[PDB]
């Protein structure tokens, strides 16, 4: 058990993996070609989608979720009436707190401004 | 205050895992958060890679996926999830030819040694990383010389008696004319040993919801015995059932410093000899150890509660930071005091000094006698292990044992102290 | 601190619990008052006897004075002495002065949960069942968790009282705070709503 | 509200500008033209707290 | 950097590194600059001095 | 489009979301009360859309 040379410090054997795992080598590779994909998927708003699910996969029931939802919601703008009416709102300010309360990251309410835009009047024009 | 200016460039017992420890799971769908695996000559262990900021509800530290656990049921008919015994195996003749109640470590160590033989299972990689029959600090792989300086009579038969059941079912089912396939798996007596032993000291029961199904699982999660226990967790294990992954939670509203060590209570509440008997160790801030006292002389517990900021019911006893300012002298270990001691109450009735000093005296009176009814004294045996340098762990253990039920004497005895003096104010 | 010094305060208060223990206050205040001819200041633990002095006898009026006294001289009161106190509100049933205390206990940062337990069941004790609801309810909204004997003797009482409306929301609490109502919890209910007339 | 209910839409614009408990007039009229083949349609609340019976006005 | 009275050696080094101005070198760490190919702990310290001096 | 997504003419935006926009012009001050936002709605300021 406890094993210790001359110094008197300790020596312990060091625990590694001695046989050899085939899915070691083939899933450590990272696609590099993925930048417009995930730009075009936070744009668009896909991230809070897998917020979403996040949340229900740790839910009970759904229908309970989304009655929590609107009531922490209301709850919100209740308190802060002039903050939850433009950029911001009130369930997507709930979405992104409860994914922050797991312990990750995300924007407040998921909000993103257009870094881009020319002047106050030009409005991004949608190609349909 | 530039960073070039800036110049940044202990704990060395500890040391990083291994990368591949985390790798082999992390393609598994398992996901560590904030955390990171240290091992030493104490063995591995979970310790935080950055300041944890509280959040309203718990954050999520691990999650580990169903299918890398081996679970079993405590309750006849004995169903493995992640199924991994065919049909028909001899195996299962052996898992079900055991005591449905007292052979739970049993059915799990056929579990562990099916699963290393498996090649496709994941067991048969992460078993790498368990420690071997030397380094795991059970009790039941311990021999006399250990269970001699253990000095515990009733804790020693017990192990005796594990070791007796244990080496008995071995020659049962592993005789001359078991096939093959079950023989490879044990193919000496010690190797059972050492299975039933990490059976033992890595089992986590648990009620989870499997699909449509709830039931109790004697359960073997990866990654997560590697948490270390404590009576006063950080963080706590939590099943999820929609994907079935087991959830390892940080306690919510709790921050967690870096490097801090994340823990759970593997037992709720429990004494040093039953987690000995269990897990081979023990902690000398157990709040439910006892002590064998005569009844005649008792105090106000009430009073004692109080000089040490002590609160709640016995059911809920704790203590409190705030409120005591530093108090370095309190701890867990006094609180099992506050049961363990005889005492007196009524409605509001105060205590008289005097006849507690007259009683605190005659109660540490009695409180030398223990100290001097073991030979060593608890620095004696903590200055042998500094000395020691060639032992089995399991011979550490024991002497911490003895070592944490002595000062658990020597504590209550500066805790009566104190206690004594603090009662005129 | 002499070592004389704590043996006076021992000698002291070695007679003074003497008194507490005979439900005499007017005699405890002499043994503060000579203690404080004595020169040592006047401690937390002091007051204790002679709150409990009060307490025994059922001088809330007593008691209150003791309180403010020992809030008078600048030192935090003993949790026993505060447990004390609501006690014995419970007792008479005055329910505005067993919240009061609550509140400086939480001001004082103490376990308020503990002394709430106390001060619903001697208003149950009391027949008080009425201001006990308010007591119960209030503490039940705050989030604290009520033991597995007061939810059961508090909504029984209630039942008992054909008091449906506040079991009914006593048992929507205890499940809120994670405990589920059995049959027996259920029998209560059906205790009075088997005599609305509505089956 | 979003259809003919007045009494909610009258103030559902000013809810949503600055930022029910009553049965909807569909329903109302429901009644009245039962009411006018000499059949009562009532509609009650029997409380789940003290049991009391209330009528709600349609 | 160019008007820090550089080593050859060092100038070269920052450069291939894409560090050319002084603001520049002043948010890298000495880490960041061991890490450089031709880099020696040695130089670091050497480099500092020349900004003490500025 | 995204799978989530659908595209609305401003024609039609305006008309569902007449009170949204009536609270966003008040709430920012650019209009200061229903009367001016509403006309101001009518007189298409860019600011609206
Ligand atoms: N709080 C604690 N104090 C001391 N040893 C502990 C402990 N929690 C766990 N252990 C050790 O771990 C065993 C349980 S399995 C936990 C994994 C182990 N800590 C490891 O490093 O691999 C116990 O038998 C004991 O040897």
């Amino acid at each position: 058990g406890i094993q210790r040379d001359d110094n008197g410090r300790r020596i312990w054997r060091r625990r590694t993996l001695t046989k050899k795992d085939d899915m070691l080598r083939y899933k450590l590779q990272r696609v590099p070609f993925v930048e417009e994909q995930v730009r075009k998927i936070k744009e668009v708003g896909k991230v809070m989608t897998m917020d979403i699910e996040r949340l229900l996969l740790s839910e009970d029931n759904r229908f309970e979720f989304v009655n929590s939802v609107a009531a922490e919601a209301t709850e919100y703008v209740e308190k802060n009436r002039d903050e939850y009416g433009g950029t911001k709102k009130a369930i997507f300010h709930v979405l992104s707190n409860r994914v922050n309360d797991l312990g990750f990251d995300r924007p407040e309410a998921y909000a993103e401004s257009d870094p881009y835009k020319p002047g106050p009047g030009y409005l991004k024009e949608y190609y349909t | 205050p530039f960073p070039l200016f800036q110049s940044p460039a202990s704990s060395s017992e500890l040391e990083s895992a291994d990368p591949d420890f985390y790798k082999i799971g992390y393609v598994r769908r398992v996901r560590a958060y904030g955390v990171e695996f240290k091992e030493g000559p104490d063995g591995f262990g979970i310790y935080a890679s950055k300041d944890i900021e509280p959040r309203r509800r718990a954050r999520v530290i691990m999650e580990i996926p169903h299918e890398l656990m081996i679970t079993i049921r405590q309750k006849h008919p004995w169903m493995f999830f992640p199924d991994i015994v065919p049909i028909g195996h001899p195996i299962f003749d052996i898992i079900n030819s055991t005591d449905p109640e007292r052979d739970w470590d049993l059915r799990l160590a056929c579990l562990l040694l099916f699963s290393f033989d498996r090649e496709d299972h994941f067991w048969r990689l992460y078993g790498d990383f368990l420690p071997a029959a030397d380094e795991c600090s059970s009790l039941l792989l311990a021999t006399e010389e250990d269970l001699a300086e253990l000095q515990d009579p009733q804790l020693v038969s017990t192990i005796r008696q594990q070791q007796k059941r244990v080496l008995e079912f071995w020659e049962k089912n592993w005789h001359s004319g078991v096939p093959l396939k079950i023989k490879r798996l044990a193919e000496d007596a010690e190797r059972f040993i050492w299975a039933v032993s990490i059976a033992q000291t890595r089992c986590i029961s648990m009620k989870t919801r499997i699909g449509a199904l709830v039931q109790d699982l004697n359960m073997m999660i990866p990654y997560a015995d590697m948490l270390n226990h404590s009576f006063e967790p950080n963080c706590f294990l939590h099943w999820r059932p929609k994907d079935r992954i087991l959830e390892v939670m940080s306690n919510a509203g709790q921050a967690i410093k870096k490097g801090e060590e994340m823990t759970i209570n593997y037992m709720p509440g429990q004494k040093n000899n039953m987690l000995m008997e269990r897990y081979g160790f023990s902690t000398p801030v157990n709040p439910w150890d006892a002590i064998p006292f005569s009844g005649d002389s008792r105090i106000h517990l009430n009073s004692f509660l109080s000089v040490f900021n002590i609160f709640g019911l016995p059911e809920e006893y704790y203590h409190d930071s705030e409120l005591s300012g530093d108090d370095s002298f309190v701890d867990g270990a006094v609180i099992a005091a506050a049961r363990t001691l005889p005492t007196w109450s009524d409605i509001d009735l105060p205590p008289i000094p005097s006849a507690e000093r007259k009683a605190v005296k005659e109660l540490q009176d009695e409180c030398r006698k223990m100290l001097a009814e073991y030979p060593t004294t608890s620095e004696q045996d903590q200055k042998l292990l500094d000395s020691l340098s060639e032992a089995r762990t399991t011979f550490a253990t024991a002497v911490k044992y003895r070592m944490h039920r002595k000062m658990f004497i020597g504590k209550i005895i500066k805790a009566l102290d104190i206690y004594q003096e603090r009662l005129l104010f | 601190v002499s070592a004389l010094e704590r043996s006076l305060r021992l000698t002291f208060m070695d007679e003074l619990m003497e008194r507490a223990r005979n439900r005499d206050p007017s005699g405890v205040s002499e043994v503060i008052y000579d203690m404080i001819a004595a020169g040592l200041s006047p401690g937390p633990r002091s007051f204790h006897g002679l709150v409990v002095a009060h307490a025994l006898n059922g001088d809330e009026q007593g008691a209150m004075h003791s309180l403010r006294k020992e809030l008078g001289a600048g030192q935090r009161p003993l949790p026993e002495t505060m447990i004390a106190l609501v006690r014995l509100s419970g007792s008479k049933g005055n329910a505005q002065r067993g919240l009061e205390l609550l509140a400086a206990m939480e001001k004082l940062n103490y376990d308020i949960r503990q002394a709430w337990l106390i001060l619903v069941e001697e208003l149950v004790r009391t027949n008080h069942l009425e201001e006990a609801n308010k007591v119960f309810l209030k503490g039940a909204r705050g989030g604290m968790r009520a033991t597995d004997q007061l939810y059961d003797l508090m909504i029984e009482e209630d039942c008992k009282a054909g008091d449906h409306s506040n079991a009914l929301d006593i048992s929507y609490e205890m499940e809120a705070a994670g405990r589920f109502a059995t049959t027996f919890h259920f029998n209560c209910l059906l205790s009075v709503q088997a005599t609305c007339g509505i089956p | 509200y979003k259809s003919d209910h007045i009494r909610a839409r009258q103030e559902v614009l000013g809810t949503t500008i600055i930022g029910p408990e009553d049965a909807p007039e569909s329903f109302r009229l429901l009644v009245r033209e039962l009411r006018s083949l000499a059949l009562e349609l009532n509609h009650f609340l029997v409380s789940e707290k003290n049991f009391q019976i209330n009528r709600k006005e349609v | 950097i160019d008007q820090l009275e550089l080593p050859p050696r060092i100038y070269n080094c920052l450069k291939k590194s894409n560090i050319h101005t002084l603001l520049d070198l002043l948010n890298n760490s000495q880490e960041d600059l061991i890490k450089m190919e031709h880099f020696h702990i040695e130089d670091v310290k050497k480099l500092l001095d020349i900004l003490e001096k500025k | 489009l995204s799978l989530h997504r659908c595209g609305l003419p401003r024609e039609i935006a305006i008309e569902l979301f007449q009170t949204f926009v009536i609270r966003g012009l008040i709430r920012q001050h650019l209009a200061s009360n229903i009367g001016v936002a509403k006309s101001q709605i009518r007189e298409k300021k860019p600011i609206v859309w």
